[PDB]
């Protein structure tokens, strides 16, 4: 589910590349999404 | 000094906020003391359930355990910063207890 | 008197300044090379031996003899010539007379609390300077700025054929640097005689060296940067010749800090590259970045880091080739710097992926809940 949200964010940025508003906020989202996807550990998050 | 006065008033505020959250605080001592934790470090958890629910009617006694894995582990840094940090800690406890009232306030605002 | 030995060692940089006044004077071509850039090429000589840093004395010995010969033959104007190069020949002949050793045959490879903190800080920084942090990143940053964003066309040999292949494969990272010194020395030699001699307007994106000062003003900056990096490298190379991984983590805030200062890119690098690709996409929005974005999708649909690791040599290849194409498209820009940043980062992650990998509880509460 987190990976699908990551893909949504990716596609937004990649479709904005093929324009013819900005990716700044979508990149902040990418950072945060990637951060959380990563922190789904089998150790610290398992706690 | 003005600074010193503010310090005392902050502690007065913590007390007042704790009085408001009192019931919920004790309900989170018979439940959340043996629930929420997030302090265990390193790898995984060995005794999974024994390390949480079985650890350490409204006001219960030592029916479960005493304070074997440090009851004051949480109260260490908590009381360590009885100024500043604890004011915000008391604020959170109040709004966790009275979250229904918080919702109402927001909707009329 | 420490300064006695300090000044017996201080002759290379002393000569450099005198060769800077030999530059833009006498012969616009000859003088500059013979004095400044052949001393800069002798610097390269000892660096390219990778064992004789500041030990090469044979060529450095005859550097002086070459300069004496020039002065004996030739160097207002009779007098000018004389005075001016005697001024540098005086210093040069003095090394030949005495104390040639401290800089060339001695530095070899073969107060209170506040001051104490200060010197420690000097050395930690220099440790990072002798680390890849400075050995490479900072150098190539300035290189890209002064090649792609600056004089384009013929400086491709100083970037897209060098660093675009040296970044992914670090085997020839220092060799690339030495060759770079040599080549920009060659570039300044060439632009010395501008281009305005009987212009009859072979084609390599000829921009022509029309200005004097402004035109010679950037290639030398990177030449000096190479030298500076080499200095800090060989300094700690001889300081080492002569003169906590997950454990500090759970200690405290200092422990967390330490761990990550030492091991950021170790783990975060992959997520970094992914976000660096987004940066390129946003600072371009062309059709060229659809390629970057397509590769992003590819390596993001590889999920498990092990599968991304076998797609990594090809990703790094793509990035390198793309930088080269981008130049050949600008010759035969700022976007080039963005693709360089992505290359640099992903190259470092390729050198980690299949290499190096093969009260604070409240903070942990935040990130971990």
């Amino acid at each position: 589910l987190w990976d699908c949200l990551i893909l949504y964010n990716v596609t937004v940025i990649i479709s904005k590349n093929m324009l013819s508003a900005g990716i700044i906020w979508d990149s902040v989202c990418f950072f945060f999404l990637l951060l959380q996807r990563r922190v789904f550990l089998s150790h610290y998050y398992l706690h | 000094f003005l600074w010193m006065l503010g310090q005392a008033l902050v502690d007065e505020l913590t007390r007042w906020l704790q009085e408001f959250t009192r019931h919920h605080g004790t309900m989170s001592d018979v439940l959340r003391a043996e629930r929420y934790l997030l302090t265990q470090e390193l790898l995984q958890g060995g005794e999974v359930h024994r390390g949480v629910l079985d650890q350490l009617a409204s006001e219960l006694l030592l029916d479960r355990r005493l304070r074997i894995p440090e009851l004051e582990e949480a109260e260490l840094f908590a009381e360590g910063q009885g100024r500043a940090l604890r004011l915000l800690r008391a604020v959170y406890q109040c709004v966790a207890a009275h979250s229904e009232l918080l919702c109402y306030f927001i909707i009329i605002l | 008197e420490l300064v006695k030995g300090v000044y017996a060692k201080y002759w290379i940089y002393v000569c450099a300044g005198m060769f800077i006044v030999v530059s833009f004077a006498g012969r616009l071509v000859v003088y500059k090379i013979v004095y400044m850039f052949l001393f800069l090429l002798c610097l390269t000589l000892f660096q390219v031996y990778y064992s004789l840093w500041r030990k090469l004395l044979k060529a450095f010995w005859w550097l002086v003899v070459a300069y004496t010969m020039l002065v004996l033959i030739a160097v207002s104007e009779l007098f000018s010539s004389i005075l001016v190069p005697g001024f540098f020949l005086l210093a040069c002949i003095l090394q030949l007379h005495y104390f040639h050793r401290p800089f060339m045959q001695l530095t070899d490879m073969e107060l209170e609390l506040a001051a104490g903190f200060s010197d420690v800080l000097s050395r930690v920084q220099v440790f990072l300077r002798r680390l890849l942090e400075l050995h490479v990143f900072k150098l190539v940053a300035l290189y890209t700025v002064w090649v792609a964003l600056k004089e384009v066309s013929v400086m491709n040999l100083l970037l897209v054929v060098l660093w675009a292949f040296a970044l992914p494969y670090p085997r020839f990272r220092p060799m690339a640097s030495c060759l770079s010194t040599v080549w920009t020395c060659v570039i300044i030699v060439c632009k010395m005689l501008y281009q305005l001699k009987v212009v009859n307007p072979n084609w390599f994106g000829v921009r022509k060296g029309f200005p004097n000062l402004g035109y010679i003003q950037n290639h030398l900056q990177v030449l000096l940067l190479l030298v500076f990096e080499a200095i800090v490298y060989r300094r700690q190379e001889h300081y080492r010749r002569q003169h906590g991984t997950r454990q500090q983590l759970d200690q405290d805030l200092l422990g967390c800090l330490k761990y990550f200062i030492n091991f950021f890119f170790y783990k975060f690098g992959l997520e970094i590259c992914f976000l660096m690709a987004v940066n390129v996409i946003g600072q371009r929005m062309n059709f060229l970045v659809t390629l970057h974005g397509c590769w992003l999708v590819a390596i993001l649909t590889r999920r498990h880091r092990q599968a991304i690791a076998r797609l990594w040599p090809n990703y790094c290849l793509f990035l390198a080739l793309f930088l080269l194409y981008q130049y050949l498209l600008c010759l035969g820009s700022t976007n080039l710097i963005s693709d360089f940043l992505l290359l640099l980062c992903a190259s470092q992650q390729w050198q980690v992926f299949s290499a190096e990998r093969t009260y604070l509880d409240m903070l942990k509460v935040a990130v971990f809940r």
